């Protein structure tokens, strides 16, 4: 309840989980271009 | 860590990013999004620095050199150890002068002032990146640009001054060093004059701006007037560099030959080109 | 699209000194006359702007 | 009003400002490459001003 | 003494690169400090001394003897702000903004903010008034460029809110100051002339919105204007530029926009 | 895309402001010359009076007899032809004596001998001058900080015109009076005494002059922007501080931490300046007489990566 | 050790979490670059050599 | 980790967001930079 | 004691979710160096 | 060296905090940068020496 | 009781009392990375 | 020299210790640095010599 | 000899002794230095030819 | 001689001192340093030669 923002505790969960959520697709996407590239060129 | 007067001034906005994320000082600092991009390109700057002074085997802060990658190279990567940590730093160097411009910006906008300051600054930067970037990128290789040492950045400044023969028939050159001559002459009288019109004789009152006008009319028979003198202190600073960028960016792009070959024009003119005598035939 | 008198001045002058430059560059034998001729009248013409 | 949408323009937003800063950076590297290209550089060209 | 070295490589040359390095450092603290003479001792956000106040010392004080009999100043001295600062602290951790508690502009805080001088006009080297308008100047005229005075006066919302009437001037300096501008209700506004861009019909006034004209601080005398009124002029034009952004409607203004 | 105080936009013309008067001989002082509205865009538009007393006789006389001297040997070498005159005007110069010579003074007039009658007449005009700065300024009551100022550049030029050749022992190593030989004497200085470069005074005096150039930048966009509060009154921030010298102030503590006062600024603007040539004439000093190789003198001590 | 949490009561989260930013990128930035400027550990380079991209 | 959203009534979400794509956009131009640089990895080249 | 305006309680939540971070920051980093020990050790 | 505590009511805590943060990591980074720029105690080259990663 | 700072003595010895824990803390982990490399690579 | 303690009735506590903070770490640093040039005195080189870490 | 305590009525004594200290720190560190110059009075090499520390 | 007193009335003692001590020093410094520069008076190495250090 510290309110620097402004943002209730609600706003700040639902915000929250809005950006996990494009985070896990973001690292999901990036995770299968590094799986594309480790298949065509394997850096260990 | 506030002046007598510096609370009333602190006031949120201004800012060109970020809003309020970053809008808070550090000690007397203000940081800003820019300052946050400043402060981490000054500090990655720094320790690739020092962290090239393991590469190259030495610890004396003056034989520390950070090289450009070989010409061989062209203007592609590097490896770290031969050219590869300069273009990072150059980069992070680049990175740090844009952004310390820009937090100066919103420095300005948030006391209300004029936007000289980083625009003078930004004149630096260009003649910064007229020797890192634009001139090496004309001639096509890295390695046209100057290593990042205290004395081995003069070497690049001596080599490439007597590429040209002697380089102080560089016209722009010419141009540049009046300007820079001047300029130290201006700020010499500048701060002279102020400190005598403030710090008289003992006793004597403090002197207003019609005696300095008077000094330096009793001196010279011209006075240019204190919005005069600093607007003279930014024109003179700004020229100096702008025809020190100038004289560079055309050096190695433009002109190939001894510098003193060019001023052979002036003799060769039609109407005295053979005209015998003199120093020239 | 809200250009001062000073700055279409400087605009036509900075085309009358590439014009006139290059007249007496062919007309004279060197490019210097061209030069001098062209910076004179250019210098001449963005000194007097019509107030 | 959707909070996905928002949240992703934002981000969008500053990739964009990073993206147009970085592509205006490159434009002036590339014309500076075009101009020396088109200079005649590699009919005559200086020495390596510091040793590599 | 070519190559005689007192020691290892310590020669002449060794010998003065070093004096001067003691010499500069001693000169660099001699610097610092003589700027120690404003704005210290360092107070904390409320308005008491801070525990830190620096590596270098306070100078001894100096005296600055006034012109025309105005007084002395000795600096380092106890300096007051003179006037209630209308600002709230955002956060209990100092380095942080303090917003302002109502309008900025009218409490005369941030960009618009001013300092309590001497209500005094400033005074030329023979005891005159510095700054005059040019109706009681004598002989002043324009001398070149567009003349301003009769011109209408934009505000930054692109909106006529009055028109130029007289040119106050600097007497020594010969060079103009301020523009006396008359608002629509009769009375005259004063707008420095470093705020105001005098385009080919109009004085394009990019600080302040039309309604914000009437804002401006007066004058209490028409024939001469005080050091104090300089700065409440000076601060609140400039204040504009930042707490105007939403009436101004310029491209730039809007990216920039909150 | 606003106004940027550079130039003013408007100028007023009343009359000529004909000075202080506190202790100034006003017999010496001439009249008020011409108004010149090119001038009055930058600055003051207001030419003269200017004062002439008996340093100023004696440094334009010598001043004079100096620009004279080398005119005359510059239409001799002319062969009195204005098109040649014209033509070799920067390629001429009046060389120092031959190295034989020494420091003696039985050159030739042609050879030398010239030389030392026109550098004879810049060292009365130079010094003279430095006096009527000095009395210039007790006369108006102010500080000598431009007569102080003033003999930092003049232990520069007697340095390389002056004392090093006396040192040398040789008038040779003097600068000749020219456009382009001055700059021939630079760069042959240079070379002959192994990279000046490596010259640490050298290397301070190119710091405080790129500072003087930085320092007058920033002090010059500084009070700029600052004029809008009127800041451009220096005297009277300093008298009494107004916005402008708070918010000048705030701008550099906010930028790089430290700041300095309306006062302040201009004794760093002094030094800043004062020591180019400060620095600059040891630097020379030492070249030759000290030191005849500064790259071998950096190796030494650790400037160079060899020994 | 259970009483660190008191330095939050002296050090405001806003400014220690930009600080920290700033911090650990700047170290993570760094130890990367180390890695690569050496022969050994450039992980680009030992994959070259490895798998023969030469 | 359950308390991570806390961290919006810290920092504005929205600044952090705009902060937060010019920081990924930023370090996948530089790893990519990073790539080009070594003679492998450069599929500009390798291609041709 | 107060700088930063936070009660103990507050700074105790705002310590505790700070930790959670670090530890969670940690293993990580803990992971990350197993990985690269086993696929090239530095000792 | 029991009243060491009144060094605090001398100095600021948060500004000694700042400063000891700073030192402490600008001192630990000058000290890995001593050990790696000799060639005994760079453990990035004694490792690549130990298992022959040269070849 | 100088009070530069304005903690009281209490405050004072509190914050110190906190700040050599975090000290016994920092030089523990120290003893102990240094104990590690003086095993590994003794520089005596 | 009971009467040393007068020293902190001239002389600022707050600036002196920052001053000795500073002063003591350049001076340690500097002694240090001085032993790590010579050839001897070099704890790192030591060990390499004694431990024959160079091969 | 017994009225020099009147220096200190002239002399600001935290003006002297501030320029005091630096005074007699950079005069020990240059004669230091000179010793340290010198290829004796060098006690760092002369004990390590002492005990043959280089040979 | 006796009336050398009276020179105190027309120097300020203060900026005396100060450049006496520091026109003092300069000499001594300036002195000391001349002998070490002649192979001669460089009491350094007179004492190296007398009990043969190098
Ligand atoms: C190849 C050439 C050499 C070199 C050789 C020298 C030599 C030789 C000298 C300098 C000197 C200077 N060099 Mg260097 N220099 C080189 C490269 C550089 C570079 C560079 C980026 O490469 C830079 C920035 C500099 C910069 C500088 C200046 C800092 C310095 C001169 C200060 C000054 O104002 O002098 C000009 C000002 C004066 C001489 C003072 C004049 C004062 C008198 C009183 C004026 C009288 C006026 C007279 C009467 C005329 C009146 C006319 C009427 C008013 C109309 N050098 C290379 C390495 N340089 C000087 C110096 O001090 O070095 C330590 C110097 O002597
Ligand atoms: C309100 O606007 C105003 C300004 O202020 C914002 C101004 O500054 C000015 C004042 C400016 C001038 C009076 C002159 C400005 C004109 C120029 C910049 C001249 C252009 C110069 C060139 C074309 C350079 C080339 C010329 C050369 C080299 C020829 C000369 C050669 C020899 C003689 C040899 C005015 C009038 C003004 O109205
Ligand atoms: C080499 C040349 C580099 C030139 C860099 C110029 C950067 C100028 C940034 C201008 C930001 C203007 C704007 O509205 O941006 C909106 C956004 C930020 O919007 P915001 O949400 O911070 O709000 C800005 C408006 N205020 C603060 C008043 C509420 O800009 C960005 O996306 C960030 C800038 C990216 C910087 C790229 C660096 C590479
Ligand atoms: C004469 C011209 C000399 C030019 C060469 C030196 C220029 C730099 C001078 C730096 C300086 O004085 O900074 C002091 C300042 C000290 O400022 P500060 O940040 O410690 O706080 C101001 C200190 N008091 C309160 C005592 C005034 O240094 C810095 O802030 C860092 C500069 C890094 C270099
Ligand atoms: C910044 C300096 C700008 C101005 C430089 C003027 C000349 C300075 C050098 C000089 O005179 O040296 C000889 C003199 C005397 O030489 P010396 O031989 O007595 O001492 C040097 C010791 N050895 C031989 C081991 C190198 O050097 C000094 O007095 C020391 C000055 C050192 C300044 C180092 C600055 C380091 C900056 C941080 C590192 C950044 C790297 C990128
Ligand atoms: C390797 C790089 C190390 C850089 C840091 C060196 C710090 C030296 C020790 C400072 C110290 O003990 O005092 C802390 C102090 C804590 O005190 P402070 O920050 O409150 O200083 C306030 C100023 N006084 C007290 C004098 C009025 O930090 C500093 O002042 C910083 C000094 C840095 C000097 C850099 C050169
Ligand atoms: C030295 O450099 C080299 C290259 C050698 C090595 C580099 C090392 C370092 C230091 C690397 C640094 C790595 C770091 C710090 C990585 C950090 C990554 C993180 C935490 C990224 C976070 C990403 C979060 C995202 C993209 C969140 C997005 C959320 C949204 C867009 C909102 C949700 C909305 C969705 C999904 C709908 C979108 C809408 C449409 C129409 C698709
Ligand atoms: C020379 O260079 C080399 C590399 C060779 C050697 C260098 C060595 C050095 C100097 C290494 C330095 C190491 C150090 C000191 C590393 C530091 C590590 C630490 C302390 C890391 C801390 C990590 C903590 C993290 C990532 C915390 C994350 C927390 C969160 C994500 C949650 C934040 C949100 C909160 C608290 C919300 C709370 C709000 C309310 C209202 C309760
Ligand atoms: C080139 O020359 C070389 C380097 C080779 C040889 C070097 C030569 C030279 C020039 C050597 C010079 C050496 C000197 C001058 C050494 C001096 C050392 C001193 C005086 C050190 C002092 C140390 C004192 C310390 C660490 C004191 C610490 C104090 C505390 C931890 C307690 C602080 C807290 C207090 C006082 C609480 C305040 C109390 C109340 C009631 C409020
Ligand atoms: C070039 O020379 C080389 C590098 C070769 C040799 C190096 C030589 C030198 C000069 C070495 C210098 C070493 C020094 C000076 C080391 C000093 C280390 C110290 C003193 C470190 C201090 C560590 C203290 C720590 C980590 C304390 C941490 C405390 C906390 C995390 C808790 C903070 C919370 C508090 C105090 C709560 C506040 C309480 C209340 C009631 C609000
Ligand atoms: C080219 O140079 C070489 C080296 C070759 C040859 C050098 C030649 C030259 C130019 C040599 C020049 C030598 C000179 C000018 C030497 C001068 C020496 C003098 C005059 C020395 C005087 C020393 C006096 C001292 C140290 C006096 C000290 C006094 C006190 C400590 C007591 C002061 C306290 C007072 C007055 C208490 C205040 C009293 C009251 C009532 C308030
Ligand atoms: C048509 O034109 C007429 C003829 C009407 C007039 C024109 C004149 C012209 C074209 C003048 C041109 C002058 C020029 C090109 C001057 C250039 C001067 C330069 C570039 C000078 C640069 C450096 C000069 C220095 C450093 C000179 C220093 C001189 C001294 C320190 C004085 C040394 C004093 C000595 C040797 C005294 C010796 C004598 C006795 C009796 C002991
Ligand atoms: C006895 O020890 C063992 C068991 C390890 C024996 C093993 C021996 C052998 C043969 C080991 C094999 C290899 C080697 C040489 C291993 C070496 C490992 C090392 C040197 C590990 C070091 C680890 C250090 C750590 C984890 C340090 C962490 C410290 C921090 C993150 C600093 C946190 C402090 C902060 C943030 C202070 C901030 C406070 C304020 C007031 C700002
Ligand atoms: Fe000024």
């Amino acid at each position: 309840d510290l309110g620097y923002t402004g943002l209730t505790d609600e706003q700040a969960q639902e915000l929250h989980s809005v950006y996990m959520s494009g985070l896990w697709l973001f690292s999901a996407v990036a995770i299968v271009a590094h799986l594309a590239v480790y298949i065509w060129r394997p850096w260990f | 860590a506030l002046l007598s007067f510096e609370r009333k001034y602190r006031v949120p906005g201004g800012t060109l990013v970020g809003g309020n994320l970053f809008d808070f000082w550090v000690g007397p600092f203000y940081v800003g999004f820019f300052g946050v991009a400043t402060f981490f390109f000054a500090a990655l700057g720094i320790i690739l620095i020092a962290w090239s002074a393991v590469l190259q085997g030495t610890w004396n802060p003056q034989l520390i050199s950070v090289y450009p990658p070989a010409l061989e190279y062209g203007l592609g990567g590097a490896p770290l150890a031969k050219g590869g940590l300069w273009q990072i730093i150059t980069i992070c160097a680049t990175g740090a002068f844009v952004s310390w411009a820009l937090r100066e910006v919103e420095i300005c906008r948030k006391l209300g002032i004029g936007y000289h300051i980083p625009f003078a600054f930004a004149f630096a930067i260009l003649a910064y990146l007229t020797l890192v970037l634009f001139r090496p990128v004309m001639m096509g290789a890295w390695g046209y640009a100057f290593p990042y040492g205290i004395w081995t950045h003069l070497d690049w400044v001596s080599n490439t001054g007597y590429t040209y023969g002697n380089f102080h028939y560089n016209p722009a050159h010419m141009i540049a060093i009046s300007f820079f001559f001047t300029n130290a002459l201006a700020l010499a009288l500048h701060g002279a004059l102020v400190l005598s019109a403030a710090n008289p004789e003992k006793g004597k009152e403090m002197r207003t701006p019609d005696h300095e006008d008077t000094f330096f009319r009793d001196l010279v028979g011209y006075s240019i007037g204190t919005l005069g003198i600093h607007r003279l202190g930014l024109l003179l600073s700004l020229s100096a560099v702008f025809f020190s960028a100038l004289c560079m960016i055309i050096t190695g792009t433009i002109w190939f030959d001894q510098w003193v070959d060019w001023w052979q024009w002036w003799v060769k003119l039609p109407w005295w080109a053979n005209i015998p005598g003199g120093i020239n035939g | 699209p809200e250009v001062s008198e000073f700055a279409f001045r400087l605009m036509m002058a900075a085309v009358i000194f590439v014009g006139v430059g290059i007249m007496f560059a062919f007309a004279g034998g060197h490019w210097f006359v061209g030069l001098v001729v062209g910076g004179l009248v250019a210098a001449f013409f963005a000194a007097t702007p019509n107030s | 009003t959707n909070l996905r949408l928002w949240v992703a323009f934002q981000m969008m937003k500053g990739a964009g400002w990073a993206g147009g800063v970085f592509f205006g950076t490159l434009l002036l590297i590339g014309f500076f490459r075009v101009v020396g290209r088109m200079l005649p550089i590699q009919e005559n060209q200086a020495p390596a001003p510091n040793i590599t | 003494m070519v190559g005689v070295t007192a020691f290892g490589n310590f020669d002449l040359a060794s010998l003065a690169i070093y004096s001067f390095w003691i010499f500069l450092a001693g000169l660099i603290y001699y610097l610092q400090t003589e700027n120690m003479r404003e704005g210290y001792p360092l107070e904390n956000e409320d308005g008491t001394p801070a525990a830190n106040q620096g590596p270098f010392p306070l100078p001894k004080p100096k005296t600055f003897i006034l012109p025309h009999g105005r007084g002395t100043l000795t600096v380092p001295g106890p300096e007051s702000e003179d006037r209630p600062i209308a600002l709230a602290r955002t956060a209990v951790s100092e380095g942080f903004p303090h917003a302002p508690t109502g309008d900025p502009m009218k409490d005369g805080v941030g960009p618009a903010s001013w300092v309590a001088r001497r209500d005094l006009p400033e005074l030329d080297g023979h005891g005159h008034n510095k700054i005059k308008p040019m109706k009681a100047a004598a002989g002043f005229h324009v001398s070149a460029g567009k003349n301003p005075i009769g011109l209408p006066v934009r505000g930054c919302d692109l909106e006529i809110a009055g028109k130029v009437v007289d040119i106050w001037v600097d007497i020594p300096e010969q060079m103009a100051r301020f523009l006396e501008v008359e608002l629509k209700d009769g009375s005259t506004r004063l707008l420095p002339m470093q705020m105001v861009k005098v385009q080919s019909n109009r004085v394009h006034v990019n600080a302040l919105s039309s309604d914000l004209f009437a804002g401006i601080p007066t004058i209490k005398s028409p024939t001469e204007v005080t050091l104090l009124e300089e700065d409440k002029i000076c601060g609140y034009v400039a204040g504009g530029l930042m707490y105007a952004a939403p009436k101004r409607k310029s491209v730039v203004a809007a990216m920039l926009a909150e | 895309a606003e106004y940027q105080n550079i130039f003013s936009q408007v100028q007023v013309r009343g009359p000529a402001d004909l000075g202080m008067t506190e202790d100034v001989n006003l017999a010496n002082r001439s009249g008020v010359g011409p108004f010149s509205t090119l001038l009055g865009w930058f600055g003051n538009a207001q030419l003269g009076p200017i004062y002439l007393g008996s340093l100023g006789v004696l440094s334009l006389f010598s001043g004079l007899m100096w620009f004279f001297t080398i005119g005359i040997w510059f239409w001799y070498q002319a062969g009195w032809n204005p098109a040649v005159f014209l033509r070799d005007l920067f390629f001429f110069s009046l060389e120092p004596p031959a190295p034989e010579y020494g420091l003696s003074f039985a050159a030739p007039l042609k050879e030398g001998g010239l030389w030392l009658i026109a550098s004879f007449f810049m060292f009365v005009a130079v010094w003279s001058w430095w006096g009527r700065t000095y009395l210039r300024a007790q006369a108006l009551g102010m500080g000598k900080h431009t007569a102080w100022a003033f003999l930092s550049a003049i232990w520069l030029w007697m340095v390389l015109g002056f004392i090093r050749p006396i040192l040398m022992g040789s008038w040779s190593e003097a600068v000749p009076y020219g456009i382009f030989s001055h700059l021939d004497w630079t760069n042959n200085f240079s070379l002959v005494h192994g990279n000046l470069f490596y010259n640490p005074f050298h290397g301070l005096s190119i710091a405080f002059l790129y500072g003087s150039a930085l320092l007058f930048a920033m002090h010059g966009a500084t009070i700029l922007a600052v004029s809008r509060f009127g800041g451009e009154r220096e005297l009277e921030q300093i008298a009494d501080r107004g916005t402008a010298a708070e918010r000048a102030a705030l701008f550099w503590r906010w930028t790089m931490g430290f700041n300095a006062t309306m006062e302040g600024i201009h004794r760093w603007a002094i030094w800043m300046a004062v020591l180019v040539t400060l620095t600059g004439g040891i630097g020379i000093l030492l070249s030759g007489t000290v030191v005849d190789n500064w790259y071998v003198w950096g190796q030494n001590h650790g400037m160079a990566p060899l020994n | 050790m259970s009483k660190f949490y008191k330095i939050w009561m002296i050090f405001d989260p806003r400014r220690v979490f930009v600080a920290q930013g700033v911090f650990l990128f700047l170290l993570a930035v760094m130890i990367h670059l180390i890695l690569l400027s050496t022969p050994s550990y450039n992980w680009l380079e030992i994959s070259a050599a490895k798998y023969n991209r030469v």
